[PDB]
DNA sequence: GCAGACACTACGAGTACATA
DNA sequence: TTTTTTTTATGTACTCGTAGTGTCTGC
């Protein structure tokens, strides 16, 4: 049947094979699940890496759905997990069996970053005590968060970024799944604008097909905003090539009628400037002064004068790296 | 459209007052059968099964099957300005979000309609063994719960044994042990309170006095309770209400450890 | 039945088997033979075997009589200020028949989450019945302990287990479980370990479980390489102005998936015990700060880090 | 009982003879209690911050026959012999020692109920009985209320008739203001090098176990001159497999190093000044000067304190560059605690931790500076709130 | 081995009443005579001296000489769980940890068995407290605590003088001045209510009101209590039991007199 | 000269706290005929009135028309020093500024004196229009407060309807709509619990909760309130109390939504 | 049958701190 | 050889005092 929902949840990854990228640890941890011998997990990484669709899936591989309610205790950052929670119902269901049948319980706890310390150090002997009878799973996007002791008595998984050349028959299978009509360059622009994330990948899908009828470059570019890499290139090449006055005339008009955002073109600028063999005094100044332009767009500024700043770090090094010869 | 009408409203305020700090959320089942309720605690260590037969209530009638999951701390507060002499009617359409509680005054004067959203939680069916037990005590209700609140004070968790001759409570604290054995109580005037004992094999298992104490808030449901135990399946709490239907509360075993000395 | 994990299946249960902290162990071997242990507080880096040797001394001292004379309390348990005066000061006072040279002992495991004034009330209880009863106190950071429980406590600090040291014991799990392994593998066990045995024993039965071999190209494949030794190379390429080597080795820790926290995180625990001049690296911690509440504040990005490399590259060519 | 007592219970004092504290504070309690024997035991006779107590020992009795100071207040680092000498002292003078500790309830209720019952009333033995002397243990961490008590049960004209002992680790605690300016005033100093390396080579004599005075002396040095740490240091490293001790293994931080608490004024004295001639190394004094800065505590007066005491110093640097850079980390601590405080991420918290340092390295001298206690920025608030 | 069957647990049940808040700790000294308990204030203030005697058991079984030091918050919940008119067989080995209590309570044979840990303690040892009274009166228990009862409402502290007409009963505060006037109650039916002078030298002390309250606390645990007090000497009050034994409290006066 | 004197301990300690955290000042106004007060809210949306004829008094002395301002902050909390069956007194000079106000303590032995200084407000009288109002409608003074405090737990704001039948009390929260309708209490032995309607003209206006609990903290005064309503005057919670006078509350209606089609 | 006393839990209030 | 005080905006955790209230005792 039919159902309204967003395609990062109407397509989710319910079984451990329908993830694409990190083979290596999704081997070992169904090789844990058929041994028995599931440990302490703690799933780390950037986020829409496939850390809460794993162990939903391993959850489900491992528990039926007449004994799911009472094998599995997920706790969220949406609900309250202070210090009286991991005394009261988390202990509690650590400490005790089952009620239908006999095995081991799994609990959850999604967002781990989250907690406070007096609860993550209250964790460490529910933990440690009750490892016969119940299993934790911590998932977090910063490992700095989680206390060296609950790092200690679990072992971790990095869920690093998904590398665009496997995300590709994932999204071709939710393209073949939802009837999209996407071109070879849409894929590229889809794969290369989520970064590692496959949320917004199929966000930026959806957006798209809804948008416009079909996925290719100009209709991702135009839904999205994002600007082309000829005109990163181009702005690049007038910041480069010539003076002050023509160069913000045509930064100007390609902003305004592309329809460009300075935080899109600062970050291709950025990552054009390590490209480009510039001196490193030159490649330090503009790395400072793209920090400094980057960090005041963040309050009430004017973009326009952002802009004749971001013009004129290049206009200041034009003549070192001519005079540098 | 289901139009459910209790004859009694004391019932449906001590069915609840047991539920009040241990149910995060009831789940009405409702078929031409009557009214189910299957849901676990906040913890998932206590399960609670509650039944309601149709000829129970004053008027009952159901086109559709439903399942109207609904807050119960929402449901608490309207049933504190509730009478104990009053005929209380839930109502529900067949796709509409309102739950309807039509009952009087105290001062029996006034209608009082308060509505209740239902909420959308998509919870699996928890499936009920229906095995056989190899301990079942017949008891009063009002003797149980005095047995787990004088033992609350010595300790948390509490070692309920049962034999042939009898149930057997114990509870090991800090100040030191406190063992109540009662056994073969029907050679009185009331028939109520009375220890019966039906099956064979003793078990001993150990439970916490928290949910314990919660599950013997139903004691004006019923004035004798039924407990059932063995060795894998875990305890229950029967309570049958004399017109209406029957309780059920689950409590799974603590993990205990022998020492290795 | 099911099987328990490396970590909890080989927890030693004689503290002969503990290794690492040779002669602290050693004392508390001959502690445990003879008796009249004083009250002891451990403290050292988390896996190092604190908690093993406080219940392996309390089994050896106790023996049968380990179920009514010793009080265990964690982080898990209340453990507030009606707790210490109404259980632990009433566990003191209780009268348990031992043999000569025992006392009841009451662990009170991670000492670090009980309050100031729960510590307060316990220092008389641990002065005045310390002739029947004594405590064993395991602790990560010492210094949330205070000064008067110290005092009145052997204080014991553990180091970080050497490589030879966590090599041993992975040895006698190797040969207790049959596992095939080479040289190489163990050295990567040994270097994803970074002195943590509760981290070797989970590498090594993650590698034993995934891919049934302990190499090298097994044990990275699952495990990862410590964060902040490529960091120091990254201080080290900041101190001499290298922006380029410094941005390659960001960029590498960018593709890995750390959160720019982490990273700077791990730039001020490199730079923190750097070896250079103390006003660079003073000011290289200012401008770490700097950074930092600009990442804090919403603002992370590569070109944020990119720009604070760029200052600690120009904080050395102006002096 | 050999083997079932402590070696800090086995050869604690029991007589006077036998005390390791420092003579003139035992002399100065032993008769500010036998100032009690009065109005007490009812016959006439018994049988700087030296002058001040000289004075009050000499300064003559009230109208109702007792002594002006009914509180014997003491103060002094942990592991000195405070408890002991109050005990000692109160069991020297014909007292029955009552013990107030805080593993007691501590409430102004029960507050006032034990002090009623230990103080106005007689023994159940009558005549010879002996009479209660008030010991209160660790004061400094009772609740306010419970100090308002003490003091309205002190200063009711119910009459006081009973003498009170309070000991305390910190004299300068908020809720012992009103206490120190009633109380007769025993500062401990920390124990004498000699007295204790004396007292453990006895001791290590009795348990049959050889020493240097050199090591002895190490391990005083090590434990800052506390005696029950180096007791129980002695009673870990001995045991029974090896009697001669050695250098090493007192030198050794696996067994005796405790973190101490130090205080505000040392903190300002090893910030503002170097070490007097190894440790002459620049990092060695970073990481101590870093090290100390975050055992202190109390962070936000460490800052009020460098802030206050860095512009009176003799300053080598005329161009105020230092003072310029001073206070622009001064700033950077400052906005560090806004941006702590606005976007509820403290781990921005683990950089003003290098303010004393900086200021260590940055203002490092010889010479001896005169530091005072900061009161700017709190009399400024104070008059701003006015 | 030993047993000690009580009769009724009335006779337990209003002891540990009456010195519930008055004393922290029991110690139950065991010999063949009886069941000795003999405790003292930590502040010395008040001294409680029960004396159970053997005869005024079902059964008692002694082997060996013990000393049972019992917390008193943990076997006050003891009987609040058990029946007034109930035996109570309280038991304990020779060397032991632990002392068990057993009972049948609800009269729904219930078997109710109930263990306490032991506390050791240090021996504080005094032999006989001196009974030289030259003042000892003998008064109803009801109409004791009913005047204890009375005075508390206004002061907080008592003087109590003895005379050769009667006891006086007296406080003074901010409220006011509580004062009764006793006189010889003699000429009554009830032979319980009759104040008995044999008495000499009149003295006058000052007690606190708080540790009389709590002394007056068995007042259905004897029908009169004799009161003993004189200069420099505690005061005693005595209430005789019928068959079990007897049980004295004395108190320290306060330092102010007057 | 001001002099007067109650009846009852009981007519000022439990009309003081209804007062309490609804208004910020007392403002007495002296006449021939008896004692005056209107005093409004800050937030221009309650107004109180209350008036104590001087034949209730036991006595009264009254020769100067006078006006004096006291605060809430410091007359509640001598209140509760007071007794509850004692006989209370108001003294005021005519050039003073202080007020004093002499009871019995609570011992029932001694003469306790509370003197509070005069505050000086400028303050004028906005002046009930006494308009005849759309609704007139009786209800029991114990009742009417248990129903405000059942829409508390449902939301923010009720909503009050007044027809021919009865008067419907209604609010719409986000956990649903808790509707109920009083009508024809006469039959009942007690005359207190007749509920009846005195008018035609039906309305429909919402109110803040907030304040119509504040209105109900004066409930045991009396035996019966009386309502009043109308399209724009504000709703009257009028207080017919004891002999010596009456009380009255003014509430401003809330705003309505852009409902038109 | 109704007034007084006992402890019971829920709730209001004050305070500290949050890094390595 | 030198010590007083309240500001940062939430969130959590701890601790302590207070007030309706269910239940027991008694005339
Ligand atoms: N490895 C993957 N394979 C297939 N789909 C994926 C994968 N990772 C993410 N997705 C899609 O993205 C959705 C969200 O994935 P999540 O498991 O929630 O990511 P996540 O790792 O949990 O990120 P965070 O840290 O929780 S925000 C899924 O429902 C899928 O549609
Ligand atoms: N020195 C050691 N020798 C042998 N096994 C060890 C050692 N240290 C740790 N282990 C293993 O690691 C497990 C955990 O050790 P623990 O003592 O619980 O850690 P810990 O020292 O308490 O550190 P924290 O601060 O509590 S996380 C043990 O059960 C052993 O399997
Ligand atoms: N002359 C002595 N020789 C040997 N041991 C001693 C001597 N004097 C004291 N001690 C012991 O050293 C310790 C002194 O600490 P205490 O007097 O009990 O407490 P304190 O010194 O006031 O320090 P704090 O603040 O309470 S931790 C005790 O364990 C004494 O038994
Ligand atoms: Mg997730
Ligand atoms: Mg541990
Ligand atoms: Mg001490």
């Amino acid at each position: 049947k039919i159902r309204n929902l967003p395609w990062v949840e109407k397509y989710r990854p319910q079984t451990l094979n329908d993830l694409i990228s990190h083979q290596d640890i999704l081997s070992t941890i169904q090789k844990f699940i058929n041994e028995d011998r599931l440990p302490h997990l703690l799933l780390y990484g950037p986020p829409g890496t496939g850390k809460t669709s794993t162990i939903l899936a391993c959850a489900k591989q491992l528990y039926k759905d007449k004994e799911f309610g009472s094998m599995v205790l997920e706790l969220n950052a949406s609900d309250d997990r202070g210090i009286d929670i991991i005394r009261g119902p988390i202990l509690s269901f650590a400490s005790t069996r089952t009620i239908f049948k006999k095995g081991f319980k799994l609990v959850i706890l999604d967002e781990a970053d989250a907690m406070t310390q007096d609860a993550q150090n209250a964790l460490r002997r529910v933990i440690e005590k009750f490892t016969e009878n119940t299993r934790f799973c911590l998932i977090c996007n910063y490992l700095s968060k989680i206390i060296p002791a609950l790092q200690s008595r679990c072992t971790r998984f990095r869920f690093g970024p998904l590398t665009p050349e496997l995300m590709v028959p994932r999204l071709e299978h939710v393209v073949e799944e939802e009837k999209v009509d996407i071109s070879e360059d849409g894929m590229k622009a889809l794969v290369t604008l989520s970064s590692g994330d496959m949320r917004r990948a199929l966000n930026i899908l959806q957006s798209t097909n809804m948008a416009f009828g079909k996925v290719t470059e100009e209709t991702v570019y135009t839904c999205t905003g994002h600007p082309l890499k000829s005109d990163i290139a181009n702005i690049l090449d007038w910041m480069l090539n010539q003076d002050f006055t023509t160069a913000y005339r045509n930064i100007t008009e390609l902003k305004t009628l592309k329809g460009l955002a300075l935080h899109d073109i600062l970050t291709e600028i950025h990552l054009f400037v390590h490209r480009v063999d510039f001196p490193s005094s030159v490649r330090i100044h503009l790395l400072t002064k793209m920090a400094d332009i980057e960090y005041r767009l963040s309050v009430g500024t004017n973009e326009k004068i952002q802009l004749s700043s971001l013009i004129a770090a290049f206009q200041v090094t034009r003549d070192l790296i001519v005079a540098e010869a | 459209m289901f139009e459910a009408r209790l004859v009694q409203g004391s019932i449906l305020k001590k069915v609840l007052e047991a539920l009040k700090d241990l149910i995060n959320e009831a789940c009405w089942d409702i078929s031409s059968s009557g009214v189910n309720l299957q849901s676990m605690d906040s913890s998932h260590v206590s399960l609670v099964q509650l039944t309601l037969r149709s000829e129970g209530f004053d008027t009952y009638r159901c086109d559709r099957n439903l399942a109207m999951g609904v807050n119960l701390t929402s449901m608490s507060k309207i049933l504190k300005c509730a009478g104990n002499e009053d005929i209380i009617t839930l109502r529900a359409e067949d796709n509409a979000d309102t739950l309807a509680l039509v009952f009087e005054a105290p001062n029996q004067e006034k209608v009082s309609d308060y509505e209740m959203k239902l909420m959308d939680l998509d919870v699996e069916q928890l499936g009920i063994p229906e095995q056989e037990y190899s301990c079942v005590v017949k008891m009063p209700s009002g003797e149980f719960a005095r047995i787990c609140r004088d033992l609350s004070h010595i300790g948390d968790a509490v070692v309920i044994s049962c034999a042939k001759d009898g149930v057997k409570f114990s509870a090991s604290g800090e100040l030191g042990n406190g063992n109540i054995k009662l056994s073969q109580t029907s050679n009185v005037d009331k028939e109520e309170e009375a220890v019966t004992i039906e099956m064979n094999e003793p078990v001993q298992l150990t439970f916490a006095l928290r949910y314990l104490n919660f599950f013997t808030k139903a004691t004006p449901l019923s004035s004798t309770v039924t407990l059932s135990m063995s060795a894998d399946v875990p305890l229950v709490v029967e309570y049958k209400i004399a017109d209406m239907g029957h309780l059920k509360y689950y409590l799974a075993p603590k993990i205990e450890d022998e020492e290795g000395s | 039945h099911y099987e328990l994990p490396w970590v909890e299946k080989y927890r030693p249960v004689k503290l002969n088997e503990i290794v690492g902290n040779e002669d602290t162990v050693s004392r508390l071997e001959v502690f445990a033979r003879e008796g009249n242990v004083p009250n002891i507080i451990i403290a050292g880096p988390p896996g190092t075997g604190k908690t093993t040797s406080i219940l392996c001394l309390a089994r050896a001292l106790l023996g049968p009589a380990l179920k009514d004379a010793m009080l265990e309390l964690n982080a898990s348990n209340d453990r507030g200020i009606d707790v210490v005066r109404n259980k632990i000061k009433m566990f003191a006072q209780q009268k348990v028949t031992l043999p000569k040279g025992r006392h009841k002992i009451i662990i009170l495991d991670e000492a670090d989450s009980m309050t100031d004034g729960a510590q307060q009330a316990l220092r008389r209880t641990m002065e005045i019945y310390s002739k029947t009863t004594r405590f064993a106190l395991a602790c990560n950071a010492s210094d949330k302990i205070i000064e008067p429980i110290q005092s009145r406590c052997a204080v014991l600090r553990y180091t970080k287990l050497t490589d030879a040291q966590i090599l041993t014991r992975l040895m006698n799990v190797i040969e207790k479980e049959r596992v095939p392994y080479t040289d190489d593998g163990l050295e990567a066990i040994i270097f994803t370990a970074q002195g943590d045995m509760r981290q070797a024993l989970n590498n090594l039965q993650s590698t034993f479980s995934g891919f049934g071999f302990i190499n090298s190209e097994n044990v990275f494949k699952v495990c990862d390489e410590p964060h902040p030794l490529l960091v120091k190379e990254m201080i080290q390429h900041c101190v001499n102005a290298n922006i380029d080597e410094a941005y390659k080795i960001l960029a590498h820790l960018w593709h890995l998936g750390y959160s720019p926290e982490d990273i700077i995180g791990n730039i001020f625990r490199v730079c923190k015990t750097f070896q250079m001049a103390e006003y660079l690296k003073l000011e290289f911690i200012k401008e770490i700060g700097y950074t930092h509440m600009k990442i804090a504040e919403g603002v992370n990005s590569l070109l944020q880090m990119a720009g604070l490399l760029a200052r600690l590259c120009q904080k050395t060519m102006a002096p | 009982a050999s083997s079932h007592c402590l070696w800090v219970d086995e050869f604690a004092p029991r007589h006077y003879t036998e005390l390791l504290s420092d003579d003139f504070t035992n002399r100065c309690l032993l008769k500010w209690l036998k100032l009690w024997d009065l109005v007490v035991f009812g016959h006439e006779r018994p049988s700087s911050h030296e002058q001040v107590l000289e004075e009050m020992l000499e300064a003559g009795l009230d109208p109702s026959q007792r002594p002006k100071q009914k509180v014997a207040l003491l103060c002094g680092p942990p592991g000195l012999g405070k408890t002991t000498l109050a005990h000692v002292i109160a069991r020297h003078a014909g007292y029955s020692v009552v013990e107030m500790n805080a593993s007691d309830d501590r409430s102004p209720e029960v507050f006032r109920t034990r002090i009623e019952a230990a103080t106005q009333m007689e023994s159940v033995l009558g005549a010879g009985g002996k009479p209660n002397c008030l010991v209160i243990d660790e004061i400094d961490g009772a609740p306010v209320a419970a100090i308002n008590v003490l003091l309205s049960i002190l200063n009711r004209k119910g009459l006081l008739m009973r003498p009170i002992i309070c000991i305390c680790n910190d004299q300068f605690a908020p809720s012992l203001r009103q206490l120190k300016q009633q109380a007769f005033l025993l500062h401990f100093p920390p124990t004498l090098p000699s007295r204790l390396v004396q007292r453990l080579q006895e001791v290590s004599l009795r348990q049959g176990m050889r020493a240097d005075p050199g090591v002895l002396a190490a391990l005083c040095e090590k434990t800052d001159n506390d005696i029950r740490a180096c007791i129980n240091t002695l009673q870990f490293l001995y045991s029974r497999g090896q009697r001669e001790l050695s250098v090493r293994d007192v030198q050794a931080t696996r067994v005796g190093l405790k973190d101490q608490r130090r205080g505000l004024f040392s903190v300002w004295q090893e910030v503002f000044q170097l070490p007097r001639a190894s440790l002459t190394s620049a990092s060695q004094r970073f990481y101590r000067v870093l090290h100390a800065a975050a055992s202190a505590g109390e962070h936000e007066k460490v800052v009020q304190g460098l802030f206050d005491n860095f512009l009176r110093l003799r300053l080598r640097d005329s161009s105020l560059g230092a003072v310029c850079v001073a206070l622009d980390w001064l700033a950077f601590d400052d906005l560090l605690a806004g941006a702590a405080h606005h976007s509820q991420s403290f781990q921005l918290l683990r950089y003003p931790p290098f303010l004393p340092v900086a200021f260590h390295v940055l203002f490092a001298s010889s010479h001896t500076p005169r530091i005072t206690f900061p009161s700017s920025q709190q009399e400024a608030q104070n008059r701003m709130s006015q």
